[PDB]
């Protein structure tokens, strides 16, 4: 029943301060241990720290100089504060809970945070015109990650594959989502720029 | 030590047993509990073993953990293709007064039949050509193993510039899929009379052609 | 629960008391400055086969000074269910460098008292 959800910025300029928060639904903070874990793209997990009873804290000494974790019992949430962020802090950030003897038994989805001086930019989407044919839509020129692509308002799932994005020399991302089918409208969501764009897939 | 060291990769035949090691020091494994986690691609880690050898509810009983000295082990009996994932060991550390992870171990389950890829090449959209841009989208999917080379042809001529390609990733039916992109100016698209995407895998080659 | 040591079961009817200079559990990884803390009583409600609730023997858990459920309680603050212990030569400083125990990280230390320690009636391991 307990579910966790991270929320906050998807991009932070270098030397600034990262500030993410995790909202707990299905349970309370109570006396459990609530952690923060990060994982760079393609690398391993790194424990940041956790908070528990009386707001007591434990931090990874490697990041202890810059980390600050808080909790708010009223809102059923706990937050992370990482200062003087470098490029090495670009990672997917998870929140987790220690339930007595089970450490980190429930994780959140993890929010992608990137550290860069570049600015956010919404993507330009273009239709990919087509016994089983293939169609899709091209999510081009966006920063930063991620972009979530649904098909017909999430009602289409079978045969759907959203390819990993590519990084162009200009510094912008681009991906494509494809569906296998024998009306189709893909929905593109870019959180860092707050853009939801749908596109019809017109045959030719 | 103050970190946990795992082998970077591992593999085994399905239906049989494979183990993953985890080495530490007296400040972590030699004094505290060890816990194991499984991370499938694109998902969050999942607790497999806690308190050295205890199994949470829902974890298959073919997962088994153990600890002796300053090392810990994760045993997997009756290997299944769905066990293909990354595995992490972790423990508390008294020296650091914090929780430490291992590097991680890429597990690869074998015995999957070899399947040819399905390639689809897309022409630039009319809306894209309007904005004075043109991109060719070559999509590859439904193949195993995960080895692929992509070649782009412009009227039977090789093209190296403007080629961006992705690393093969896993799809829903547990096969591989990748994509390649060819940035192009509208003039060049209309200029040449044919553009091709050539994909090679297991020596076999598929070629898709597009023309304005 | 968060205590670093196991509990001291109360079998009889009297409460846990120690004379001056005694009561602190032995901890090899602690300094003579750290040997100072308090105990906290806890009772249990069991449901026997009769289907009726039954009270079990109360247990006492040691917590270093300035740590645990009564972390914000000065040494000697009289309160039922809380008794204080200290070894001669220990500082009256909250030992947050020791903290409490996370049951997911390690086990509780077996509470051991040195030979020559006086325990009240009804208290024995």
């Amino acid at each position: 029943q307990v579910q966790l959800q991270e929320s906050g910025p998807g991009l932070v300029k270098p030397s600034e301060t990262l500030s993410l928060t995790c909202t707990v639904s299905g349970g309370s903070i109570s006396s459990y241990y609530w952690s923060w874990i990060r994982q760079p793209p393609g690398k391993g997990l790194e424990w940041i720290g956790y908070i528990y009873y009386s707001g007591s804290t434990n931090y990874n000494p490697s990041l202890k100089s810059r980390v600050t974790i808080s909790v708010d019992t009223s809102k059923n949430q706990f937050s992370l504060k990482l200062s003087s962020v470098t490029a090495a802090d670009t990672a997917v950030y998870y929140c987790a809970r220690d339930y007595y003897q089970l450490p980190m038994d429930v994780w959140g989805q993890g929010t992608t945070v990137t550290v860069s001086s570049a600015s956010t930019k919404g993507p330009s989407v273009f239709p990919l015109a087509p016994g089983t044919a293939a169609l899709g839509c091209l999510v081009k020129d966006y920063f930063p990650e991620p972009v979530t692509v649904s098909w017909n308002s999430g009602a289409l799932t079978s045969g759907v594959h959203t390819f990993p994005a590519v990084l162009q020399s200009s510094g912008l991302y681009s991906l494509s989502s494809v569906v296998t089918v024998p009306t189709y409208i893909c929905n593109v969501n870019h959180k860092p720029s707050n853009t939801k764009v749908d596109k019809r897939v017109e045959p030719k | 030590q103050s970190v946990l060291t795992q082998p970077p990769s591992a593999s085994g035949t399905p239906g049989q047993r494979v183990t993953i090691s985890c080495s530490g020091s007296s400040s972590n494994i030699g004094s505290n509990y060890v816990y194991w986690y499984q991370q499938l691609p694109g998902t969050a880690p999942k607790l497999l073993i806690y308190r050295n050898n205890q199994r949470p509810s829902g974890v298959p009983d073919r997962f088994s953990g153990s600890k002796s000295g300053t090392s810990a082990s994760l045993a997997i009996s009756g290997l299944r293709s769905e066990d293909e994932a990354d595995y992490y060991c972790a423990a508390w550390d008294d020296s650091l007064s914090g929780r430490v992870f291992g590097g991680g171990t890429k597990l690869t389950v074998l015995g999957q039949p070899k399947a040819a890829p399905s390639v689809t090449l897309f022409p630039p959209s009319s809306e894209e050509l309007q904005a004075n841009k043109a991109t060719l989208v070559c999509l590859i999917s439904d193949f195993y193993p995960g080895a692929v080379t992509v070649a782009w042809k412009a009227d039977s001529s090789p093209v190296k510039a403007g080629v961006e390609t992705t690393t093969p990733s896993k799809q829903s039916n547990n096969k591989y899929a990748a994509s390649s992109y060819l940035s192009l100016t509208p003039e060049q698209w209309k200029s040449h009379r044919s553009y091709s995407c050539q994909v090679t895998h297991e020596g076999s080659t598929v070629e898709k052609t597009v023309a304005p | 629960t968060a205590s670093w040591f196991t509990a001291l079961t109360q079998h009889g009817k009297e409460d846990l008391k120690f004379p001056r200079g005694q009561g602190v559990p032995i901890n090899t990884n602690s300094s003579p400055d750290d040997q100072i803390g308090y105990y906290r009583r806890a009772t249990r409600r069991i449901r026997g086969g009769d289907g009726k609730m039954k009270d079990l023997s109360p247990r006492w858990y040691f917590y270093y000074l300035g740590t645990g459920p009564e972390a914000g309680l000065p040494y000697g603050a009289n309160k039922d269910g809380i008794i204080w212990v200290a070894t001669e030569g220990a500082l009256n400083t909250p030992k947050d460098h020791i903290g409490t125990r996370n049951p997911a990280n390690n086990a509780a230390i077996v509470l051991q008292l040195p030979q020559g320690t006086t325990l009240p009636k009804g208290f024995y391991a």
